[PDB]
RNA sequence: UACCUGGUUGAUCCUGCCAGUAGCAUAUGCUUGUCUCAAAGAUUAAGCCAUGCAUGUCUAAGUACGCACGGCCGGUACAGUGAAACUGCGAAUGGCUCAUUAAAUCAGUUAUGGUUCCUUUGGUCGCUCGCCACUUGGAUAACUGUGGUAAUUCUAGAGCUAAUACAUGCCGACGGGCGCUGACCCCCUUCGCGGGGGGGAUGCGUGCAUUUAUCAGUGGUGACUCUAGAUAACCUCGGGCCGAUCGCACGCCCCCCGUGGCGGCGACGACCCAUUCGAACGUCUGCCCUAUCAACUUUCGAUGGUAGUCGCCGUGCCUACCAUGGUGACCACGGGUGACGGGGAAUCAGGGUUCGAUUCCGGAGAGGGAGCCUGAGAAACGGCUACCACAUCCAAGGAAG
RNA sequence: GCGGGGCCCGAAGCAUUUACUUUGAAAAAAUUAGAGUGUUCAAAGCAGGCCCGAGCCGCCUGGAUACCGCAGCUAGGAAUA
């Protein structure tokens, strides 16, 4: 339930929390101001990046990462691995000797921010790129767009 | 490899310098300076190929060590000095006063100017920013920075600064309708009025340019250099007037003047 | 192999010497070089040893502690020429410089003075 | 000759990649400074660009910040009490960035007394003659007593934080990078953050 | 030129290969008169190398106290020419080779909003409130004079002497302003009152750059935790700048007052910003043969999550603590390559096939591995240190590759 | 974009999403294909050309253009899949 589950105090490095809890500022109604930003190239900010309560350095909507560069799209093929999913971008490569195409793929590890809930197996996700985040994770999840759902019994 | 390069091979040189193939292995290798080196043209081959005041590389030095070769009103004595675009040279003894302008085939032109229009030059700005203690700065096409500019001067604006004073005389704003010169890509050397500025957020911004003779074209925004207010240039143009001719239309205008 | 202050070991060791220790003048900047240098303790395995008086005692050894050689290059910077001749202040350094005599045979007998510094 | 490059790692599939050049100089040797509490030893190493970094071999004081009432003072460092990255960096008293450090309370006490004129740390009284009975009264004027008696709004502190003004030492957190810049700055723990770390020391 | 001809049979039509034919590129054979361009120890040995060389460098302008020369123009600082040596700057380029190397290099593409940059330009360089400044302090080379070695660009001792070397350090600006403080304002509501203000006595701090915390939201971008502004403080002794430098024509005020004050063109250094040359690290896509190479990677990081350490910055790049992941028949993993990659070359109906050590761009490496110093830039090799391999001189003590 | 009207049209949603196609940028020379020029010719080379009546401060002019795959960046088309 709670957020402080690591072994250091997770917080956002920019907002200041402890602003003079006195007889004016009561501990009965206690929020903290939530830092988010906006990405350009027409990408909205999900409600759970504003009214959410999580913490992620690597989230594009509350961390210190900035998308600029290529923008791609893929299919979520494996959703293990906390805050980092694997997506597969299938494509066709053209061999001009045989005048035909060749169904290739290469999959790619991307940082899934926890401002997205209904990210299940086989969904379409547009993905932007940034600085290197890990050994292999260079790209970052901007906007899921669902598949295979909207009614399940 | 382990550091910077300071030779340049002759077949690796920019071909709008119009070099030989058999006179040597090496290239003039322009010095570090205000201009990037693929765009520019050094002092050596300007006074032994473009003007023929010299025959060797030694003859360029013994004119340039007598301290009358004035690049933008300043005596620069190194013979590999990067000149660049829109700068005035000043021989000052036989008084030629060239300005470096592209012709419509992408090449720098031997191009005289009057001894009082020579007193200034024009500069596209590449960045405007606020400096320390809150004062504005701009940095230009060449390396020249100016403090306290007129606050209407945004990015990709063209200002006019005079030599020997160094301050902004008149600025002229990048607007649709103004008269630009393209200094990059396959269309450079042509001169035409701006049609529209169609933005791309995150990508490269491309503008469309109509000439004075209907031939419309387009280059990206980092190639555009405004030198006119609507229809008249602020500088002296060369022959051709920034109008590319087709290879059949170049044919008869070349072979009827040899009548 | 010339001796070095600071070995405290009789024999011959090999030091890695940079610029400025002793017994190694380099050839390019930052070059270090390993050279075999002899220790600071004395033995009987010495071809010559240098030896410096700190006190004259009884009498004159002929040709060793007499015949005072003239320091023909005097002070040049204008703060040791003020300290040598006890110039108090603003006492016109340009007057009180030393001047060296010159006595070639085929040329007229000159005299040379330095520049000044500071 | 310890390097920091990726071309000795096994790649994403799991394939051994064969090295295609010697190790270069921009993967320069990376030893640790291990800044620890003592007198002040600072060492300087030239880096690329000809620049310097001041690596801190031994540290004495800090420049810790207060934040909630906006105070920064020099203060000496007592102890390292908890580290999140390693519980073995606290048995050897080694200053790193996000370790909870322990400093004293004297410059913040005399700040809080020179601005609000309240006692602070005091539990029994009856020894406050030499520099404490004088400061809270001082024979002020009229309008100073006006502007100081209205300060009964921003004078109260949450009970976890003045309890450790009483018995001597305040625990804080370094925010600087010692061994890299050569300073140990930081902020004083307070708030829900302080409840977090006071549990994570009490649980040790 | 979108091309065929001879050979299985007693003849025939086929299938099929063989041989012919034509380029071009290595070697060789025979032969060779003239003249234009002209590859040329790549393949096997990235085998080994005698000897000689290919990286050094003075302006009017850092340091001449060598007679090495000068008219020693004259009773004294230096008419200049200058070797030598210090200082500075290059020596990280070019040149050579193709051994390594199969998403590696490389190519196009796009980034650094995640960083470094001697130089070049162009900015900034009285913004700091603080008993030598008309100039402070200590060495050292060449030089002189003794030396040691069989022998090296080996150098020891003693005496001198210089700085733009190596350091210490000040005047003026500088009158003050600002904020935090703060012994009288009494004129306000002294009616018992509560007062509303500006002010002074006072002591701190005060620029840029660095480090941390906080506050507000000039100039920008698609977009910041940007740029700028505000407050509280730091400032590393192997300590950030805030000129103890050198030439040229000499001139101006001269009222203190014939000695004091001011000036033109430069030349060097100089934190920081931007430029330039880049360098490094990333993104997307693209590589030959092999399954007689089908599972691989993870104690020894394999994939990811936190926190840090160092690095010029992003990051399992490392360390600790966790999670159990990553890749693969759309060929992973392993092997081979007579594999440096590319622009390109030979070919010529179209589709293709083959070659590309080789002058251009990029990479890599100097006998094989490794570790470093100097410097802006090197894991440098016509730099160093060591080991392995080969090899030189020796007076056999050592030297140099 | 000529707090509530007219010759007026930008920003906004691209209201499935891709392949496919056309367009436009951007893509180092040398080499190739090719323009010009009697190197005496040719291979090459990027030069050269014109009258001296001496004013001849010497005049005129070249050093083209096309092709740079596939992948990305644009704008359009929506048969086919």
């Amino acid at each position: 339930a709670d957020i402080q589950t690591e072994r250091a105090y997770q917080k956002q490095p920019t907002i200041f929390q402890n602003k003079k809890r006195v007889l004016l500022g009561e501990t009965g109604k206690e929020k903290l101001p939530r830092y988010y930003k906006n990405i350009g190239l027409g990408f909205k900010t999900p409600k759970e990046a504003i009214e959410g309560t999580y913490i992620d350095k690597k989230c594009p909507f509350t961390g210190n990462v900035s998308i600029r560069g290529r923008i791609l799209s893929g299919v979520v093929t494996k959703m293990k691995m906390q805050r980092t999913i694997v997506i597969r971008r299938d494509y066709l490569h053209y061999i001009r000797k045989y005048n035909r195409f060749e169904k290739r793929h290469k999959n790619m590890s991307v940082h899934l921010s926890p401002c997205f809930r209904d990210v299940q197996i086989g969904d379409i996700v547009t993905v932007g790129e940034c600085r290197p985040l890990s050994k292999t994770v260079r790209f970052n999840v901007l906007k899921v767009t669902k598949a295979a759902g909207t009614k399940k019994q | 490899a382990r550091g910077p390069k300071k030779h340049l091979k002759r077949v690796a040189a920019p071909k709008h310098w119009m070099l030989d193939k058999l006179t040597g292995v090496f290239a003039p290798r322009p010095s570090t300076g205000p201009h990037k080196l693929r765009e520019c043209l050094p002092l050596i081959i300007f006074l032994r190929n473009r003007l023929k005041y010299a025959l060797t590389g030694d003859e360029v030095k013994k004119i340039c060590m007598q301290r009358f070769i004035k690049i933008d009103g300043k005596v620069r004595t190194d013979i590999t000095y990067p000149a660049g675009f829109m700068d005035v040279i000043s021989i000052d003894k036989t008084g030629e006063n060239f300005r470096l302008i592209y012709d419509t085939k992408g090449r720098f032109a031997v191009h005289r100017i009057t001894p009082e229009e020579a007193k200034y030059k024009l500069c596209k700005v590449r960045k405007i920013f606020v400096g320390t203690k809150g004062i504005p700065h701009l940095v230009t096409h060449d390396a020249r920075t100016i403090r306290y500019p007129d606050p209407l001067i945004k990015v990709n604006d063209t200002i006019q600064i005079d030599l020997e004073t160094g301050k902004i005389t008149d600025f002229i704003k990048f607007d649709t309708g103004n008269l630009c010169m393209v200094t990059g890509g396959a269309n450079l050397g042509r001169i035409g009025v701006i049609t529209n500025r169609e933005r791309h957020p995150g990508s490269f911004d491309v503008v469309h340019v109509k000439d004075a003779n209907g031939n419309s074209f387009a280059t990206r925004l980092s190639n555009i250099f405004v030198i006119g207010k609507g229809n008249k240039p602020w500088i002296s143009l060369p022959r051709g007037k920034g109008i590319r001719l087709t290879i059949a239309e170049e044919r008869d205008k070349r072979l009827a003047a040899k009548q | 192999f010339p001796m070095k202050q600071g070995v405290l070991t009789h024999g011959r060791v090999r030091l890695l010497l940079s610029k400025g220790h002793s017994c190694y003048r380099p050839r390019r900047t930052g070059e270090r070089k390993r050279k075999s240098v002899r220790g600071c303790i004395v033995d009987a395995n010495l071809s010559v040893l240098n030896l410096v008086i700190v006190k004259k005692g009884e009498k004159d050894i002929p040709g060793l502690t007499d015949t005072t050689v003239p320091r023909r290059l005097g002070p040049k910077r204008a703060s040791r020429i003020r300290k040598l001749f006890n110039l108090s202040k603003e006492d016109d350094v340009r007057q009180y410089v030393v001047r060296k005599p010159l006595n070639k045979e085929g040329k007229k007998p000159r005299t040379k003075a330095p520049k000044i510094q500071r | 000759g310890i390097s920091r490059d990726n071309w000795h790692k096994r790649r994403k599939t799991g394939g051994k990649r064969k090295p295609y050049h010697k190790k270069r100089k921009y993967e320069l040797g990376r030893p640790a400074a291990n800044t620890k509490i003592g007198p002040r030893r600072i060492h300087t190493v030239r880096v690329r660009g000809g620049n310097k970094k001041y690596r801190a071999l031994r540290l004495d004081v800090g420049n810790f910040s207060w934040g909630s009432e906006c105070c920064t003072r020099k203060t000496r460092i007592i102890d390292v009490v908890y580290n999140a990255s390693n519980n073995e960096l606290v048995r050897t008293k080694t200053l790193v960035k996000n370790c909870i450090v322990l400093i004293d309370s004297t410059p913040y006490r005399q700040w809080y007394e020179s601005h609000y004129a309240l006692p602070l740390g005091r539990k029994k009284g009856a020894k406050l003659t030499p520099e404490e009975e004088e400061i809270l009264n001082k024979k002020r004027s009229k309008k100073i007593q006006k502007k100081y008696d209205e300060r009964k709004k921003n004078a109260k502190i949450s009970s976890l934080l003045e309890e450790q003004f009483q018995q001597g030492k305040l625990l804080a957190c370094i925010a600087s990078r010692p061994g890299q810049c050569g300073r140990a700055d930081g902020y004083v723990l307070e708030g829900k953050e302080l409840e977090f770390y006071l549990r994570k020391i009490k649980a040790r």
